[PDB]
């Protein structure tokens, strides 16, 4: 809410000064905006829980005790005031409020449909979709659990496990697959130190299927094609890719949300060899 | 500042010692408790403040109790090269061992000796002005260790409240073993250590072996070995408090970073140059280097392969004379990778520290003298097959009533059994369900 | 009136290095950028190739782009590599391969920003800047690509100041790359659209040079390099010293280009004296006249003898008479009246220049506009067609993702080119 | 081991600058906290 | 910049000693891996980088790995002259041979040790900056070399992608034999090979026997003279990386020079001034000497007369004192010579190359030495008729299944046999319609 602590006056000086310095104060009715050059502005503060009403108390208890009163304004907390005025000088007891003001006015007339577009997408996001525990919102569950074969390995070959190094149980290695050269969005081409780039590096299936014979020899499965649960995934056969290395399209889901792209292509429908 | 650590039964008495090996000659006290102050530096010095406390007389004494039930490992520490080193108090032994049951130990034995350790540790804590966590040192597989760890973290955590408890936890290993009960007792310690445990580190004796094979080139290793890399890592997480550096990171921080949700507290931990002298010297060991060590698989500390998860969270810590440009270098090299995968609900995964002060070499040791290393504790969804395995050994030996008399001879009803399992099927169920991707759910 | 220097690819750098070399010699340049010179003269237009640092020293106005820094660190390495600025040497982390799609397309993109963001710094900082200056080769991969690539974006950001070009192209007799007819149509096709003037050298008339006219034991690509760097710093004399009838690059191009697409020149330099004859023949500019028309001293295959001069230019270097100058003009276009078009009254430039190469009493450069040229033009059309038919190795460039219409469209450009100079040669006024 | 660094940084004592003088940190020696 | 070498098997491994025992004493790298003290040149040279790296004491290190299934070979290095210079992680060995089985190491066995390769390839290439491509040493007539050769190379073309792969490879030679299942084990490798390999360089015993006794004056040679002339062409093709130069070629050249379609990778390869040094006191060794020599049959290292085909292209390199104008002279002169034919699609037949670097010379070496030479690698469609005589001896013998059962029982299908027999029929037919010019076909 808008919380008003402060109230300011302009006054001018004392009858009997202003006729020492000689100033005909009987010209002091204007036509213009321009203030007479002997006005002053003084300032006070309100309390530390205060009202409007009480603001405008102070204010004409102020008209009342003071002579030269030629108008004041109520500032708030927000940063807005309303000027106050008498209607004609020379007659106290017709003060009114002409106008508003605050700094944000046409700043925020300027910018609201914008605003109010960005804002109506936004607020759908925000929703929670899980609960305190971090569990499903009783709705909208996935098709397939996340440790599931298809839904772990989506997008990245599977490990293998070998006993050569080990005399126990073994552990699998890290392999030097990169991803695709993706910037951020807009920002400068910042770098602390020479580093391997993604430009280089670019998948040998670009376009294997129009400037060559594409797959020849049963050998793809050896190191691109796997068979993970009851499902295949190939390498060659994921999210496309320019000549450059970098992904040419994005899907968005209904709620907005980034997809990730699958290399699972099939479903085997393995049977027990049973007669 | 300050710190007390707390050592449980067998191994953690047994890595105690190591522990205290090693901080006493990287601070320089020496066995009888005195510092030989040689340096002109002109004014006094106060690192040792962390870990030391001095009557006046300038002897040292450290602040730690050592816990067990059979007397024979702290009597030979009392009989050992640093008797003069410890208080007697500290020392607290009883009669007879939990005889691998965790039911003789939380309910018949430890009872009676708990109290005693709660005033040992009152009597440290009133000793102190700027405490900020507890360390524990225990193994779960046997029975003392488990039900008086148990028992005493319960009580910590109602005395002490938000105090932070951060354990260090051997956990039964996947195909080596040493005793028939270890599921039971190790699914019951899990029960209770859900609850009242901040942060746990998972360690396994197959997975130092293994490192101690492949990296190191020690054919026949043994328990000294281990202790002394376990009480490496401890002294690579605590150095942030007790040296000059960079970027520290207080105790505080490793909760507040690694834990996602309130149950997720199970973090994996690894050590990058643990090399021998030969290897140390035929190759260059830069920042990258090491830190592309930290990921693989090969350097944990337990065996866990975290290629069948995703990662959650991580946390680098480096130590020597290492530039945070290199550090950035790194991790933007690891994000790059393809095989490492991070949750899509975690974009920002890192955290990093930087200290100045190198690794402390120690004169009958193995690993070779470094000018830097990096230590990694990390949080991933792999982690979910260990507890899966230890509950399928349960359910093999439980679905038989295999041992169940002895437990509800020493005191425990069979119901809790159940109660534990129907637990442990839920954690399960949330490191599963966590797993799930975003753009499933809508 | 400033010049700026662009070198490409590894002949390029290789060139550039033997020109900074005699341009710093002719100004009176050490090594460490120190004026150690001799007369005012020198000092007072160095600014149209040098840039002043502070407390004495010069830097050289070039631009050094290469894929992979393997010939920036042997120039580096030299004997004059301390003079180029840090800043300048712009490079990747992989080879062109030969390829012109590699070249153009993946490290391009990826390095061109920087290559433009230190041309607009160099060109800016001077107080009237006059045309760019570009070395390549056209049969390469990094200098046909990266040198078309930037000639493209420099139209597009200057298109009001000239763009020149020096360019070596494939020999007749032997290849030293496998692929260039691809990569020589490509280019050819990019120069005829943005470049104002192209001049183009072959290796084996350099070759021919050496053997029969200088009679060199065993000459390297040192000289080589220091014949191209001599005519290169040749052309620009007269915008950098005073003279009789001052010349300048527009000039030049305003003279000699009839029609727009007609802008590929024939070379040629001629004090060009025997290793053991000096004493048979002395200088005159009859002499300096006779070499200058003797194909033996132009530096292409194309012989003037099967075509028709439009137009040529001649700038001489030394003091001399303007009377003799006009009067071999005239005399040579009079007694060989048939290989001048006719339609066009006078074909031949001059300009003279006061201040001689050093160690040299007088010099000329020669450029000619002749349609001759349009027999390589041809010649690569042919290689061209005979490798696209059977698509000899098509799929390196179609697999970096070039459209094939791409081949058709060059092709189509340079037959239009030789056909509009065939056109032009047995024009009439009927 | 440093000494005649420091030599030459005390002789030299040139002003503060940014980029004259760099890794001035990981010459130190204690490096405990006092 | 840098360059990976990987040394397979036996003959692999072999070549590898001669070939580090060369770049080692070309660069002058000690056989402990420390520069001489001895020299005051003042100036601290880089160029070994291509194949050394330091670590910061000033040891040498080299960029290769070494990999083999019997340890004997591997020990032998390992205890020899060179022990000091190789980090012991390079060094791989497995337990037993794959008994000249190309199943039983592509299935079996390499598909259990391939993983610790990988990462030891891995780790070299973490520690790059400019790496552009990667050096295979193996044979395929043996079972390890061809199984696990073809699956590591299989590996790496997925991993790595783009990165070039080029081969030296020693095929069946066409009466000196060593195993009887020797055609099996290369048509199954060439079968991999045609997919997975940038450019392919062949070499047969019997071609470099032939030569050693023609040109050499050597009556009783062994491996080690064959070797050495392997290495010397290996520093030959690399010299363009390290050294000074007119026309520099780097390793992405050759694949865009010499290959016209993507399946016609396969090139001849031949050295010009193998001359001893007897015979090089009553003659000079001018260019064009020795470029007429690179043309003769006499010179090849593989048993193929270019003569029974058409040339597609040739890469010539020359090293040494040569100046351009002599390489154009010879190429014109080369050219107009009758028995020298090009395929009429390919009119610009030619790639040059020219280093200023001479050759090496080996203390207990055979050559002579001499002040340049020239190198060559040509494509060529009588290479056609090697493949046509490894058929047939395929063919005689899978005619009865004369020893499919080991395969089998090994891990194959024996329709696997049947897939390459006809893979190589069509490749047989590709060389067949390459060949035929265009104004036949109008
Ligand atoms: N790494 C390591 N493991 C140890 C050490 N001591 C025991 N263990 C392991 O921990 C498990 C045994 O736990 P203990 O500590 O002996 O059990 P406890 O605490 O003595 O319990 P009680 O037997 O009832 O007294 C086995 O898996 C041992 O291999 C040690 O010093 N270091
Ligand atoms: N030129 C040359 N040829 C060799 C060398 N060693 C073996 N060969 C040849 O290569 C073939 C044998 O291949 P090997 O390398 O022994 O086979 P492998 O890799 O050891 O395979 P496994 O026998 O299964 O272990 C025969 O033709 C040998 O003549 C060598 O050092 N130099
Ligand atoms: N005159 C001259 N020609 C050269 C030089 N270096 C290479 N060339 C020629 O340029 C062509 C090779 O192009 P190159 O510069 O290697 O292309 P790049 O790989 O893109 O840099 C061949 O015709 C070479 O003969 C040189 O220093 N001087
Ligand atoms: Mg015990
Ligand atoms: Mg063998
Ligand atoms: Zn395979």
């Amino acid at each position: 809410l808008s919380q008003p602590v402060s109230y300011s006056l302009l006054v001018l000086p004392p009858k009997k000064e202003l006729r020492k310095k000689g100033y005909n104060m009987t010209d002091i009715n204007t036509t213009s905006t321009r203030v007479h050059p002997l006005a002053r502005w003084q300032t006070h503060v309100l309390k530390h829980g205060a009202t409007y009403r009480d603001a405008l108390d102070a204010v004409e208890e102020a008209n009342t005790k003071h002579w030269g009163f030629l108008k004041a304004r109520i500032q708030f907390s927000c940063g807005s005031f309303e000027s106050f005025v008498r209607t004609n000088p020379n007659d106290p007891s017709t003060l009114k409020g002409v106008s508003t003001y605050d700094p944000n006015g046409v700043f925020h007339k300027e910018t609201l449909d914008c605003t109010l577009k960005n804002r109506s997408t936004l607020l759908p996001r925000l929703r929670a979709i899980v609960d305190g525990r971090g569990h499903h919102l009783s709705g909208s569950t996935p098709p397939a659990r996340s440790f599931h074969p298809q839904v772990l390995y989506k997008n990245c070959p599977p490990p293998v496990l070998s006993q050569a190094g080990y005399d126990f149980t073994p552990m699998s290695h890290n392999a030097f697959l990169l991803r695709t050269n993706d910037h951020p969005q807009g920002v400068r081409d910042v770098k602390s130190d020479f580093m391997k780039g993604s430009c280089d590096y670019r998948p040998r299936a670009y376009l294997r299927d129009e400037v060559s014979g594409g797959v020849n020899s049963r050998h793809c499965h050896c190191a691109e094609v796997y068979q993970v649960g009851d499902y295949t995934m190939d390498l060659a056969r994921g999210a496309e890719i320019d000549h450059r290395n970098r992904t040419v399209n994005f899907e968005y889901t209904k709620k907005g949300t980034l997809k990730s792209g699958s290399n699972i292509v099939g479903k085997r429908h393995a049977r027990v060899p049973r007669f | 500042r300050e710190a007390i650590c707390i050592h449980i039964g067998q191994a953690g008495c047994q890595v105690g010692n190591a522990c205290w090996e090693l901080f006493c000659l990287e601070h320089g006290i020496q066995p009888d408790g005195a510092m030989p102050s040689d340096k002109t530096i002109g004014v006094e010095d106060d690192a040792f403040n962390t870990f030391f406390s001095e009557t006046g007389a300038g002897k040292h004494v450290p602040r730690a109790v050592f816990l067990d039930l059979e007397p024979t490992v702290v009597d030979e520490v009392r009989t050992g090269t640093y008797r003069q080193l410890f208080h007697p108090e500290q020392l607290i032994s009883g009669k007879e061992d939990a005889a691998n049951n965790y039911a003789r130990g939380h309910y018949t034995i430890g009872k009676e000796i708990v109290d005693l350790c709660l005033d040992r540790i009152r009597k440290l804590a009133d000793n102190c002005t700027g405490l900020q966590g507890f360390l524990v040192y225990h193994a779960v597989g046997g029975g003392t260790g488990s039900g008086l760890g148990a028992l005493l973290l319960e009580r910590l955590s109602v005395d002490y409240g938000k105090k932070s408890k951060l354990g260090y936890t051997v956990y039964p290993s996947p195909q080596v073993s040493t005793a028939v009960v270890e599921p039971y007792n190790s699914v019951l310690s899990t029960h209770s250590l859900l609850e009242h445990t901040d942060v746990a580190a998972m360690l396994d004796n197959e997975a130092i072996y293994d490192l101690t094979r492949r990296n190191l080139d020690i054919e026949r290793p043994t328990y000294t070995n281990l202790n002394r890399l376990i009480g490496q890592v401890v002294s690579s997480l605590t150095a942030s408090l007790r040296f000059d550096g960079a970027l520290n990171v207080d105790l505080t921080e490793f909760q507040t970073n690694l834990v996602p949700y309130p149950r997720i507290h199970f973090v994996l931990t690894s050590y990058a140059p643990v090399i021998s002298a030969e290897k140390a010297y035929h190759e260059q060991l830069s920042v990258s280097e090491i830190s592309n060590a930290v990921f693989e698989p090969a350097s944990m500390m337990t065996k866990c392969d975290p290629r069948h998860g995703k990662y959650m969270a991580c946390c680098l810590m480096y130590r020597g004379d290492v530039v945070p440009k290199d550090v950035n270098a790194a991790v933007a090299t690891i994000k790059t990778k393809r095989t490492i995968q991070f949750v899509d609900w975690s974009p920002t995964g890192f955290k990093c520290g930087i200290n100045y002060q190198p690794p402390t070499v120690v004169p009958g040791g193995d690993l070779a003298k470094v000018q830097r290393a990096v230590c990694m504790i990390a949080n991933s969804t792999a982690i979910a097959e260990v507890f899966a395995r230890i509950d399928h050994k349960f359910d093999l030996m439980y679905s038989k009533r295999a041992f169940v008399h002895w437990y509800v001879g020493e005191g425990m009803e069979e119901g809790e059994f159940s109660e534990a399992r129907e637990d442990l099927a839920a954690l399960e169920k949330d490191y599963e369900e966590v797993g799930a991707e975003s753009a499933d759910m809508d | 009136r400033e010049i700026v220097c662009v070198q490409a690819g590894q002949c390029g750098n290789q060139i550039g290095s033997k020109f900074w070399e005699v341009i710093s010699d002719e100004h009176g340049v050490d090594p460490t950028g120190t004026y150690q010179g001799d007369s005012d003269l020198q000092l007072e237009r160095i600014n149209v190739y040098f840039d002043e640092a502070t407390g004495g020293r010069y830097v050289p106005r070039s631009v050094l782009i290469d894929l992979e820094p393997g010939t920036m660190d042997s120039v580096r390495a030299g004997p004059y590599g301390q003079i180029f600025r840090p800043d300048n040497f712009i490079f990747g982390q992989s080879g062109a391969g030969n390829n012109w799609a590699k070249g153009h397309y993946t490290e391009g993109a990826e390095l061109i920003d920087s290559v433009l963001d230190v041309c607009c710094k160099e060109a800016e900082s001077c107080d009237c800047l006059q045309g760019f200056q570009i070395c390549h080769s056209l049969g390469g991969g990094t200098g046909s690509g990266m040198g078309t690539l930037l000639i493209s974006k420099l139209r597009e950001q200057y298109p009001d100041r000239i763009m020149m070009t020096f360019s070596i192209i494939p020999s007749p007799k032997v290849s030293d790359t496998v692929v260039e007819p691809y990569n020589t149509t490509l280019s050819v096709h990019q120069l005829v659209e943005n470049s104002d003037e192209s001049m183009c050298i072959d290796n084996e008339a350099l070759y021919d040079i050496c053997f029969r006219t200088l009679k060199l034991t065993t000459p390297t690509f040192g000289d080589l390099n220091h014949l191209v760097s001599a005519v290169v710093s040749g052309v620009t004399c007269c915008l950098r010293f005073p003279g009789q009838l001052n010349s300048d690059l527009r000039k030049l191009a305003v003279n000699l280009v009839p029609f727009p697409r007609l802008h590929f020149f024939m070379m040629g330099f001629a004090p060009l004296t025997s290793r053991g004859s000096q004493q048979y023949r002395g200088l005159s500019v009859p002499e300096l006249t006779q070499q200058m028309f003797d194909a033996k001293n132009m530096m292409q295959a194309a012989d003037p003898r099967h075509g028709r001069y439009l137009t040529a230019s001649a700038l001489f270097r030394g003091r001399m008479s303007t009377k003799e100058v006009d009067e071999q003009m005239l005399n040579v276009q009079n007694k060989n009246s048939s290989y001048f078009i006719e339609w066009i009254p006078n074909n031949i430039k001059s300009s003279v220049c006061d201040i001689p190469p050093k160690g040299l009493k007088m010099a000329v450069t020669f450029i000619g506009n002749n349609t001759c040229i349009q027999e390589m033009f041809r010649r690569v059309g042919e290689q061209f067609t005979l490798m696209f038919r059977r698509k000899a190795f098509l799929h390196w460039y179609t697999g970096e993702g070039m459209d094939e219409m791409e081949f058709t469209e060059a092709e189509s450009n340079m037959n239009d080119l030789v056909s509009e100079y065939q056109q032009y040669q047995d024009a009439t006024i009927e | 081991a440093y000494q005649q660094s420091r030599a030459l940084k005390k002789e030299f004592s040139l002003p503060m600058v940014p980029g004259m003088t760099c890794g001035e940190e990981m010459l130190r020696r204690s490096y405990h906290r006092t």
